[PDB]
RNA sequence: AGCAGCGCCAGAGAGGGUGAAAGCCCCGUAGGCGAAAGGUGGGGGGAUAGGUGAGGGUACCCGAGUACCCCGUGGUUCGUGGAGCCAUGGGGGAAUCUGGGCGGACCACCGCCUAAGGCUAAGUACUCCGGGUGACCGAUAGCGCACCAGUACCGUGAGGGAAAGGUGAAAAGAACCCCGGGAGGGGAGUGAAAUAGAGCCUGAAACCGUGGGCUUACAAGCAGUCACGGCCCCGCAAGGGGUUGUGGCGUGCCUAUUGAAGCAUGAGCCGGCGACUCACGGUCGUGGGCGAGCUUAAGCCGUUGAGGCGGAGGCGUAGGGAAACCGAG
RNA sequence: AACCUGGGGAACUGAAACAUCUCAGUACCCAGAGGAGAGGAAAGAGAAAUCGACUCCCUGAGUAGCGGCGAGCGAAAGGGGA
């Protein structure tokens, strides 16, 4: 294979429209052909009307916020006993964050649809539905505690 | 410094254009332009003079200067490039595969 | 460089898992002194908006 | 394909590959545009209406002048002035996803190798840094020098000797990148450095 | 130095120059040497300054207008907020380890740290200066300055601020004669070339002129177009070129406007300069890689137009609720 | 030349008016440092019976939060590096 022909196939094309020209994009810019199309007009997406913004919605998101800030609370990361299954040996904390779904979450927290093999799931909390399945053939290892 | 180059004031080879293969004595050098004085290319000038003393001047087909790179050095051998050997003490310039 | 958020339209439009933006019912809070008690209620409920949802969604966008 | 020319001391053992059959032009190119896009240097600078050595003063009224009408000299309509939209200093390189890379990699060797080109030596009568050795073993090796060759290698020695003859480039065993097999017709690699291209992709 | 013939070097086939297109002609390039003198120099070595302990009693010392409190303010993401911490202009004003500050009012609990004296390299920033490289410019560009430019010129001054590059390979730069006061020409002469002859390569356009062809003094016009005829011009003819006599038809270009030939805007004419870009983030589409996964950032190693490493981190795999919490709900 | 540190410190503009707010501790005036300057061995961080001077980059994060809760403004711990 030579330098010739590995162009792009077929859809690429940097083919960017240029607005000075005098047949397709013409006198106006692409499109314009008025007034305040110039430098810019204000956003307008979330803002613009000049008239009370749809802002008129009402913020019910209480604890929105204090001054020191957000305070520091345990993370509990929904992961799936159907993905679980998947693989088989004895699920910890530490091999769903070595690879799957964990992403160092504070807390893991096995739940939901799927059926459950069996092997023995450390967690540090389970869903009502969740300890039914993995009762049904495994071992329900709790979380720690200190 | 640098300016230095190829031959000096001797015997020289000229391989050139109009004055091709021709041989001869390196009368001049001027190292500024990087021309040296054979004695190929000698052109007339027509000019009286620039000077008005001494009225006649010459309308003398005298020497004209010639790039220093169309000249090569020679010895017994014709023609020859130029190697360079530190003598027992000095420094001497010995040619393609000869002396001096 | 880096769209920031809109923080005043986030503390106040939480949007759906799908895509639809929701918030809560307008003019519940002021206005009142009495009105029939259907009002009172379908005012609690939250709703989905229409166009303007794409609007807003243009905020939000790291969020 | 699979079945690789081999060359070596004891005689010309064609051995055997793992590389792929299915090469995409595409994605070649792809990779083949990000080496050279990598490598640009976005050196090319202008001055704006900013940064320009003429002063602020507005040069006239603006008003019963009959004159047109202007600012400083610095204004994009102005020869001298300042320029447009002219180009600043920027970087040009951008990350190809490392999977394309390896990708295109075995791509560019499977295909040379498949055209059968790819020619794995071993033996090198190339005792030191000498092009006369190297032009010799090539003779025998089957490299007249009617085409360009990628002579991969981790011998310095051996680069030495191809260095400077024109038909030849030279190159490391990592240096293994698609744009400068593809630019060559032949592609000649020491085994040692196969294991080495093995060992990124094999 | 092209082309043909036969060779050669290459740790050097980067580049530049030589009367035009040279690895081997010249300067270089690869590779390799080199400092009496000045500068630099813990990288290597040496030396000195300095520093190094266990258990018990005593409770002497441990940075003061300081801590701390209040009034006024500043800094921080913090706009007086529930307002801490740090800093301090004003007033009050301590203790030395049962001391004292902090962990967002305050209190108790648990833990952290030792204010009110000072010094400390490296990693970091910049580029007047030197060098290297460019999908950077090529004299209206590029720095304001390729050229004796921060000049000429302008302004009381601060300050403003231009224009202006190129004979040829070599000056060989045109002796001598002729016209002319000179300038400038005409011969001669140099040169490959002189409409390359000296602000001299190329030498476009507007604009001025000389010669020739068709045409015009009863004619009405956005200047053209369609037709026929005549005159001149290339071809033997068929054809084609130029010009315009008569006839038909016919309201400039742009802008702006419901509407312009318009007595609405802009434009003396030519040449050159001149306006939708880039960076980061976003959203849709599209080409392709991989797939319940996908992907790296600084940086490190390599290279000197080579890549590789680096999973920290991001997006995705669950939602719902203000939240506690619950979870295929 | 620029970079740096301290003392002093704007307005246009944004908010589609404007006064808080923004522009911005930016522009600039001033004093000082140097091949750098600043900072620097905890009366620290802040929830881990954890970390361990300082600076710089990546990230954290347009998060936390601040805000005529408008326009806007915008940290730190921790993690990867020099
Ligand atoms: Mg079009
Ligand atoms: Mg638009
Ligand atoms: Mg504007
Ligand atoms: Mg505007
Ligand atoms: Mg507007
Ligand atoms: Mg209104
Ligand atoms: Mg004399
Ligand atoms: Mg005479
Ligand atoms: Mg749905
Ligand atoms: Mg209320
Ligand atoms: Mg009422
Ligand atoms: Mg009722
Ligand atoms: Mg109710
Ligand atoms: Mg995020
Ligand atoms: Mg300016
Ligand atoms: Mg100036
Ligand atoms: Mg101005
Ligand atoms: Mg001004
Ligand atoms: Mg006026
Ligand atoms: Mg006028
Ligand atoms: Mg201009
Ligand atoms: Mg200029
Ligand atoms: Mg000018
Ligand atoms: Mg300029
Ligand atoms: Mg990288
Ligand atoms: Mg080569
Ligand atoms: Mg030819
Ligand atoms: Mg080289
Ligand atoms: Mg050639
Ligand atoms: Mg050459
Ligand atoms: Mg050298
Ligand atoms: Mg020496
Ligand atoms: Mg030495
Ligand atoms: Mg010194
Ligand atoms: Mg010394
Ligand atoms: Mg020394
Ligand atoms: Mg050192
Ligand atoms: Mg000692
Ligand atoms: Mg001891
Ligand atoms: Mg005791
Ligand atoms: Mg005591
Ligand atoms: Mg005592
Ligand atoms: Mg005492
Ligand atoms: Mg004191
Ligand atoms: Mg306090
Ligand atoms: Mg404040
Ligand atoms: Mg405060
Ligand atoms: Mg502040
Ligand atoms: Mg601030
Ligand atoms: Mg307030
Ligand atoms: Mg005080
Ligand atoms: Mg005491
Ligand atoms: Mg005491
Ligand atoms: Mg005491
Ligand atoms: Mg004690
Ligand atoms: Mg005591
Ligand atoms: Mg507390
Ligand atoms: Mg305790
Ligand atoms: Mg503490
Ligand atoms: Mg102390
Ligand atoms: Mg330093
Ligand atoms: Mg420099
Ligand atoms: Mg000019
Ligand atoms: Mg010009
Ligand atoms: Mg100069
Ligand atoms: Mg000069
Ligand atoms: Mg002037
Ligand atoms: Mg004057
Ligand atoms: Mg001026
Ligand atoms: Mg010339
Ligand atoms: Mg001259
Ligand atoms: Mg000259
Ligand atoms: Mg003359
Ligand atoms: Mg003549
Ligand atoms: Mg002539
Ligand atoms: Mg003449
Ligand atoms: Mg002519
Ligand atoms: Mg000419
Ligand atoms: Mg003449
Ligand atoms: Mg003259
Ligand atoms: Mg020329
Ligand atoms: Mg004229
Ligand atoms: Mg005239
Ligand atoms: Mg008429
Ligand atoms: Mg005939
Ligand atoms: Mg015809
Ligand atoms: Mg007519
Ligand atoms: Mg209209
Ligand atoms: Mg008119
Ligand atoms: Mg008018
Ligand atoms: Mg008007
Ligand atoms: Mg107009
Ligand atoms: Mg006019
Ligand atoms: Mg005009
Ligand atoms: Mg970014
Ligand atoms: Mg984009
Ligand atoms: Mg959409
Ligand atoms: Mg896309
Ligand atoms: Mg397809
Ligand atoms: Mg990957
Ligand atoms: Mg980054
Ligand atoms: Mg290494
Ligand atoms: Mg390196
Ligand atoms: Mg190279
Ligand atoms: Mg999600
Ligand atoms: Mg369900
Ligand atoms: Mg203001
Ligand atoms: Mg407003
Ligand atoms: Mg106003
Ligand atoms: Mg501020
Ligand atoms: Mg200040
Ligand atoms: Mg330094
Ligand atoms: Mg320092
Ligand atoms: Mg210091
Ligand atoms: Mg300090
Ligand atoms: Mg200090
Ligand atoms: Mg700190
Ligand atoms: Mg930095
Ligand atoms: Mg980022
Ligand atoms: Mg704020
Ligand atoms: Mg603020
Ligand atoms: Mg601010
Ligand atoms: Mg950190
Ligand atoms: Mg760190």
């Amino acid at each position: 294979d030579l330098r010739p022909n590995p162009g792009a196939n077929k859809r690429r094309k940097r083919v960017g429209r240029g607005p000075g020209s005098g047949h397709g994009k013409t006198a106006t810019r692409g499109h314009k052909g008025q007034k305040s199309r110039s430098g810019g007009l204000k956003d307008p997406r979330r803002f613009e009307g000049g008239r009370s913004t749809t802002l008129m919605r009402l913020p019910k998101r209480g604890m929105q916020g204090q001054v020191p800030g957000e305070i520091k609370r345990p993370r509990y990361q929904g992961v799936n006993l159907k993905d679980l299954a998947r693989f088989e040996g004895e699920v910890t904390p530490e091999l769903l964050v070595r690879a799957g779904l964990l992403k160092k979450g504070y807390r893991l927290k096995i739940l939901g649809e799927g059926e459950a093999k069996p092997l023995k799931v450390v967690a540090h909390a389970f869903s009502k539905s969740a300890l039914e399945k993995l009762k049904a053939a495994g071992g329900e290892p709790v979380l720690l505690e200190a | 410094r640098v300016k230095m180059h190829v031959k000096k004031g001797d015997t020289v080879l000229v391989a050139s254009g109009k004055y091709k293969g021709r041989v001869g004595k390196v009368k001049e050098v001027l190292p500024k332009k990087y021309a040296v004085i054979v004695e190929g290319v000698n052109i007339v000038k027509k000019a009286v003079r620039v000077s008005p003393k001494y009225p006649q001047g010459g309308f003398i087909e005298k020497e004209a200067p010639l790039h220093a790179s169309k000249v090569r050095p020679i010895c017994p051998a014709c023609g020859k490039p130029t190697r360079v050997r530190k003598k027992f003490l000095e420094n001497g310039k010995k040619i393609r595969v000869c002396a001096k | 460089p880096k769209m920031k958020t809109h923080k005043g339209a986030k503390k106040r439009v939480k949007i759906t898992a799908s895509g639809k933006v929701v918030a809560m019912k307008t003019g519940k809070r002021h206005l009142n002194w009495q009105k029939s008690g259907k009002e009172i209620r379908q005012k609690g409920r939250k709703f989905v908006l229409a166009k303007p949802e794409a609007e807003r969604i243009k905020l939000l966008l790291p969020y | 394909m699979y079945q690789i020319p081999v060359l070596s001391p004891s005689g010309r053992r064609e051995l055997a590959a793992d590389l792929p059959a299915e090469i995409n032009p595409h994605l070649l190119w792809e990779v083949v545009r990000w080496q050279l896009a990598k490598r640009r240097r976005g050196t090319a600078s202008t001055k704006t209406r900013g940064e320009v050595a003429y002063s602020g003063r507005k040069i006239w009224p603006q008003k019963h002048t009959g004159r047109a009408r202007h600012g400083d000299i610095g204004a994009p309509i102005f020869v001298g002035g300042g320029v447009v939209f002219g180009p600043k200093p920027r970087d040009y390189s951008y990350t190809l996803p490392k999977k394309v890379r390896k990708k295109g990699l075995a791509m560019a060797v499977a295909d040379r190798a498949r055209e059968g080109k790819l020619l794995l030596v071993e033996a090198f009568a190339g005792v030191n840094g000498k092009t006369k050795e190297f032009l010799a073993w090539a003779k025998e090796a089957g490299l007249d020098g009617s085409e360009s060759v990628l002579l991969v290698t981790g011998n310095e020695l051996v680069r030495r000797a191809a260095r400077n003859l024109p038909w030849v480039v030279t190159l490391a065993p990592e240096g293994l990148n698609v744009y400068d097999i593809v630019r060559t017709e032949r592609l000649v690699m020491d085994l040692d450095a196969w294991e080495v291209f093995q060992n990124r992709i094999g």
